[PDB]
């Protein structure tokens, strides 16, 4: 623990909306300071979104305002992409850091394949 | 769907083994694969894994250095290059698999797949 719970796959729809879900259960004492959400370039990860102290970040060109991550309900960080295009499938990752009793910082992360379906 | 380990037994002291995981059911190479070892009357405790996509190893204090990880992603198989083995090297060892990337990999509940282990001492 925690553990983050994500599907191991999601197929969403050509040109609609998808959701990658993303939640875990809020732990005591545990304060959620970054997520990250990546996907995968080979051998390498990329930041696609950050949610620090200063708010949401989407950084990579490819997903400028079509990306949304959820913020209402805590533990849950899902990912939604509108619009899905082709070349939006691909291996995508979802890492949340938080602050523990001890004062240590712990990170978890977890893969999900995004498939789109003409 | 399964995880088959293999390669254990006895083995004099600073020899070695090569321990290996057969995966079976997914493109394994999506996902981490971990080592895990318990020792008799001792706790689970992690020894080794490497991350999906790029081969990327992470290691105990205890076995580092001896211990070395592997994976043929065409055979999904992990293998575990154990030298110079300490005596307190002795226990049953796991693989495992999971969907982490690159962190939490030490955290037995992030696997969702376990091997029945095979015994080195």
């Amino acid at each position: 623990r925690p553990i983050l719970e994500v599907p191991e796959s999601v197929t969403g729809p050509w040109k609609g909306d998808v959701n990658l879900p993303c939640t875990y259960d809020p732990l005591q004492g545990y304060t959620q300071v970054l997520v990250k959400w990546l996907v995968q370039r080979g051998s390498d990860p990329v930041t696609i979104f950050l949610r620090d102290s200063s708010g949401d970040h989407i950084q990579q060109a490819k997903y400028q305002g079509r990306l949304h991550v959820s913020h209402k309900v805590p533990g849950d960080v899902s990912l939604q992409l509108s619009t899905l295009e082709m070349d939006d499938r691909s291996h995508y990752t979802c890492e949340v850091t938080w602050q523990t009793p001890d004062g240590n910082q712990v990170v978890r992360d977890k893969i999900t394949e995004l498939r789109v379906q003409k | 769907v399964q995880l088959v380990e293999s390669g254990g037994g006895l083995v004099q002291a600073g020899g070695s083994l090569r321990l290996s995981c057969a995966a079976s059911g997914r493109t394994f190479s999506s996902y981490g694969m971990g080592w895990f070892r318990q020792a008799p009357g001792k706790e689970r405790e992690f020894v080794a894994a490497i991350g999906p996509f790029g081969g990327s190893t992470y290691y105990a204090d205890s076995v580092k250095g001896r211990f070395t990880i592997s994976r043929d992603n065409a055979k999904n198989t992990v293998y575990l290059q154990m030298n110079s083995l300490k005596p307190e090297d002795t226990a049953v060892y796991y693989c495992a698999a999971g969907r982490w990337n690159r962190y939490g990999f030490e955290d037995q509940d992030n696997f969702d797949y376990w091997g029945q282990g095979t015994q080195v001492t």
